[PDB]
RNA sequence: UGCAAUAUGAUGUAAUUGGUUAACAUUUUAGGGUCAUGACCUAAUUAUAUACGUUCAAAUCGUAUUAUUGCUACCA
RNA sequence: AAACUCCAUAUAUAUAAUUUUAAUUAUAUAUAAUUUUAUAUUAUUUAUUAAUAUAAAGAAAGGAAUUAAGACAAAUCAUAAUGAUCCUUAUAAUAUGGGUAAUAGACGUGCUAUAAUAAAAUGAUAAUAAAAUUAUAUAAAAUAUAUUUAAUUAUAUUUAAUUAAUAAUAUAAAACAUUUUAAUUUUUAAUAUAUUUUUUUAUUAUAUAUUAAUAUGAAUUAUAAUCUGAAAUUCGAUUAUAUGAAAAAAGAAUUGCUAGUAAUACGUAAAUUAGUAUGUUACGGUGAAUAUUCUAACUGUUUCGCACUAAUCACUCAUCACGCGUUGAA
């Protein structure tokens, strides 16, 4: 029942012409949350990339930090449409009516 | 006869595979080979 | 597989009877010929063209389908004296001769038009004809915009016409014609194309029946038209007759089908093949000869606004309509050019009777209305059934309605 | 879809608790939107004869609170043969 | 028979079959032929009622 | 140290001078049902077993797999 | 049972000062038909007779309401009312929600398809109706956006006129001209043709390559958004872009219709609503063909039998299982 593909018959790699394994890697630029850059190793042949989501903006990694805004990745799914469809509400007046509901 | 999984699959143990990958062994010459002797040294 | 075999009727009815030869099989019969210097000799009687005017008529498209050409083994016509001479003879004699055919459907507006056509080609006149105008109007057709000449312009219908134009008009009479200006297009020839890229015209040494010879390249062949229309406005020498007929479609279709690069659609006017045919009937294009004549034919297969009506004074003018249904920019073209309108009149009981006496030589009639009934019989209730003179419900009545 | 115009659902029921301490919200108003307030307050939606408890997501703003407490649960046909 | 015919038109089609039987050459006139036949044999069967 | 025949099923089954389907039957599909028993339809399974030759035809001759016949050895 | 009756038919008479015009109308009364004669032929209770023939005169031809007695202990104690019973801090009252709406195989009755004797787009001096609704209403024109000249369809903004033979719902729609329309190389281009020009005849391309999988179908989904309502989540109808499944006319069997009927990709109105019909109830448009020889199936009577009579769902024959009695034999 279960699915293999067939072994070939493997080559002899001789004692001494054994070589290692250097894999195909690139000096890639990474980019964090704030504005610092770490040089890395990679395969995919990508030389930049940036990073939305990490290590600099989360909360657990930055405690002392007293302001820190969070983010999603964008122009995917039905984000932040829950606030574009309604303009007329907008930001502390929702906070003040939202004092009490005076009920027992 | 192979199903596309089994072509996806030997393209990734391709990527494993050292075969038509690696290029000629590095030979130097003696005085190259006492100059990277040195280097390490 | 391909199991339509050469010569099987396999199109609609409309167009087998309209392609296929149905009138292979029909009687030949000595008939007067259709000449207006003779209209006296045959006011009323059924007449047909001659080879001149049959060879004409063809490349203009004076015959159309669902006429019932097909009955008799070539187009024929009743000359009238209320239609025929009556329109013939203002022709003739009129100060401005540009006119527009109305009526009723089925009256007869197009064998006017074949008729007026047929006079031009007796009388030694250039014919222009645009028949059906959906085809640069529908969208079936190709198009481009032109820098130079600020307009849409369409190759294929274009070649169309400039070939219906030499093929049908007379090559001394074109030839009698000398160029005025140089004109440079290029070179679509297969023979000497490598050689030269462009042909050059010459002033009074070419002519206009090899300026419609030349072939160039569809980018190009709206300048060549517009060097066609100019030179025969230019020319004083010989008549140029301008027919359209169901002009209702175009004073009904502002808009085309043809929708410009950011989804608008592409104004008429705007649209070449419209703004040369509305610029002649308005008066921008002047003819300088003196009996050029225009004339324009509306049809009964189109919609009717008030557009015309308001054109022709039948109706005031009311502001408040909708584009749709009402556009002023037709009428002022209209009315700058003072076009007056034609009405065809209906038949008359004698008509009727002559049409009948020729449909029975013909023998395109029943044993029902050979046999048991008397001519005055028959002819009242034909005159009755076609709604009292309407010549393709007499027809209908005499041939297709069976029972 | 309700009207935007009109604007979002929204009855009374009670958040200041919910902030202020850990108390979930315990209620019946299956027909009210999930307002951008109430991510990460804790829900008790009725089914029917239970309250269902519920953690809101960024993503459920603009649902029903009723979309998450199944009120029928799912058909079993016993074939017994 | 006139439905097998290539015309996408019934009128042109109908007029095709009718035009061949105008000129003989129609393709049920065996089947009138069958039919009398049949009834050429079943002549005793006759019982007038 | 050589050779023989088997299977389209949920219950086996066509046959002989060359192109195409190989019953039943089984089953909720079920016949005709005065709501009704209890005789097709409708509802399941062949793909000439992986090879070799030919005219626009190979079930037909070899080998080989699902494996139970009958001789010789039977003074090892 | 027929007649009497209501909707329809014809005629008259009376009302409307023909600007509630539909006088081609409205509805009050009466008349008429459940049609009359004349010769023909078969016949035949003899002429007093029917079935036909059809010269004649008449406008004259339909529809629905009414379905007895007995029955099937047919349905209804959920339209309401009721006898017996059975709950009385419940089996009686209120609200918040969730049920009625779930989905394996079945089964009815319907809607929409599967293309060319047929489906879409246009038809402004607006081709042609009937019957209803509007004080718990109705929505004209007009202006904005989806979408660019318009128009057409959806929403908003204003609400005109009319409680209505007057405004409005509402320019019926199919027919009928025109354009198109895949399977289809049955097509479309390029040049040439010529008396088919909205067209045909040539030579090339339109050929993964002729017997079903679109430019048919609109189920199922994604996302804006809009109506009504306090509120569509479980569960309401809408336009918009996208999605584009099954279906290539259907097996025993089977349903309705005999004329203004069936059929109709013909539409229209009302009841039930704050809102939502593929249902119900009504209105008109266009309009068929088929029939005088079958076994069967129901009935109304009839004739033959009857041991049934709360009557064939009748009644009624045993030995074997249960208890008691009496007599044989031995
Ligand atoms: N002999 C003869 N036939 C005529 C004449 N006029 C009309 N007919 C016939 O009647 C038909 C009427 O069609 P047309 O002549 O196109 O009439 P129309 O009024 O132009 O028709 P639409 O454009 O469709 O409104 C013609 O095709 C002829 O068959 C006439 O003067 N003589
Ligand atoms: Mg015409
Ligand atoms: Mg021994
Ligand atoms: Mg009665
Ligand atoms: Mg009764
Ligand atoms: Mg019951
Ligand atoms: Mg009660
Ligand atoms: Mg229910
Ligand atoms: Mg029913
Ligand atoms: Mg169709
Ligand atoms: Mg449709
Ligand atoms: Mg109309
Ligand atoms: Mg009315
Ligand atoms: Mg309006
Ligand atoms: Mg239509
Ligand atoms: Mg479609
Ligand atoms: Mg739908
Ligand atoms: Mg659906
Ligand atoms: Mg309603
Ligand atoms: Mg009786
Ligand atoms: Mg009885």
């Amino acid at each position: 029942t279960r699915i293999t593909l067939p072994r070939r018959p493997a080559k002899k790699i001789q004692l001494g012409k054994s070589r290692p394994a250097i894999y195909h890697q690139f000096n890639v630029k990474m980019e964090l949350s704030d504005g610092s850059v770490v040089i890395r190793r990679s395969q995919y042949p990508k030389g930049e990339i940036r990073l939305i989501q990490d290590q600099r903006n989360n909360p657990l990694w930055n405690p002392s930090r007293d302001d820190l805004v969070v983010v999603d990745a964008n122009s995917g799914g039905s984000l932040d449409r829950f606030n574009k469809r309604y303009s007329s509400l907008f930001s502390t007046v929702e906070l003040s009516e939202e004092n009490k509901k005076k009920t027992q | 006869s192979l199903s596309p999984l089994a072509q996806r699959v030997v393209t990734q143990l391709s990527v494993m595979s050292a075969s038509r990958k690696q290029p000629k062994l590095l030979k130097l010459a003696r005085e190259d080979l006492i100059k990277h002797q040195t280097i390490e040294k | 597989a391909k199991r339509v075999t050469p010569g099987s009727l396999y199109k609609n009815w409309t167009n087998t009877t309209h392609t296929a030869q149905l009138q292979q099989t029909a009687v030949p019969l000595a008939l007067p010929i259709f000449n207006f210097d003779d209209i006296s000799k045959t006011l009323n009687k059924v007449v047909s063209y001659s080879n001149k005017q049959y060879k004409s008529l063809h490349h203009l498209g004076s015959f159309k389908k669902s006429q019932f050409n097909e009955l008799f083994q070539k187009p024929v016509c009743l000359v009238r004296e209320d239609a025929t001479n009556s329109f013939l003879k203002k022709l003739v004699s009129h100060p401005v001769k540009k006119f527009i055919i109305t009526g009723e459907p089925g009256v007869g507006k197009t064998v006017l038009l074949s008729q007026a056509h047929a006079y031009a080609v007796d009388s030694k006149q250039i014919i222009i004809n645009i028949s059906y105008p959906e085809l640069f109007l529908n969208g079936r057709n190709d198009f481009s915009y032109d820098d130079d000449l600020k307009l849409f312009i369409q190759p294929m219908y274009l070649k169309k016409l400039i070939r219906k134009i030499l093929k049908a008009n007379d090559p001394a009479l074109l030839k009698s014609i000398e160029l005025s200006k140089d004109y440079k297009f290029s070179n679509a020839n297969p023979k000497n194309a490598s050689v030269k890229p462009f042909v050059t015209l010459n002033k009074t040494k070419n002519t206009v029946l090899d300026l419609l010879s030349v072939m160039t390249h569809p980018h190009n062949r709206g300048k060549l038209m517009k060097a066609i229309i100019d030179e025969l406005s230019v020319q004083s020498k010989v008549p140029i007759m301008f027919t359209v007929d169901n002009f209702s479609k175009v004073l009904t279709t502002a808009y085309s089908a043809y929708r410009n690069t950011e989804n608008k659609q592409i104004y008429s006017l705007d649209l070449q093949m419209g703004k040369l045919m509305m610029d002649i009937i308005s008066g921008e294009t002047k003819f300088a000869n003196g009996e050029s004549s225009t004339i324009l034919a509306i049809s009964g297969v189109d919609r009717t606004n008030k557009t015309l009506p308001v054109a022709l004074g039948k109706i005031p003018v009311d502001p408040y309509v909708t584009r749709y249904h009402y556009e002023p920019k037709f009428v002022e073209l209209l009315q700058k050019g003072n076009v007056t309108e034609f009405e065809v009149p209906k038949l008359n009981k004698q008509e009727v009777n002559e049409l009948i006496d020729y449909y029975k030589q013909s023998n395109v009639l029943l044993d029902k209305d050979i046999t048991g009934k008397k001519w005055e019989n028959l002819i009242d209730e034909k005159y009755f059934l076609s709604g009292n003179g309407n010549p393709r419900e007499l027809l209908k009545s005499l041939v297709l309605s069976h029972r | 879809s309700r009207s935007v115009w009109k604007g979002p659902n929204i009855v009374p029921l009670p958040i200041r608790e919910a902030m202020t301490k850990g108390t979930p919200i315990r209620t019946n108003a299956r027909a009210a939107t999930i307002l951008p307030q109430f991510v990460g307050l804790k829900f008790q939606i009725h089914n029917g004869k239970e309250y269902v408890p519920i953690e809101i997501s960024e993503d459920m703003v603009g649902h029903k609170l009723g979309e998450f407490a199944p009120t029928r649960k799912r058909f079993s046909y016993t074939q017994t043969k | 028979s006139a439905n097998q015919r290539v015309s996408s038109d019934f009128a042109v089609r109908l007029g095709e079959e009718l035009t061949a039987i105008a000129k003989g050459t129609s393709s049920a006139f065996e089947k009138r032929d069958q039919i009398h036949k049949t009834a050429i044999a079943h002549r005793a069967y006759i019982q007038l009622k």
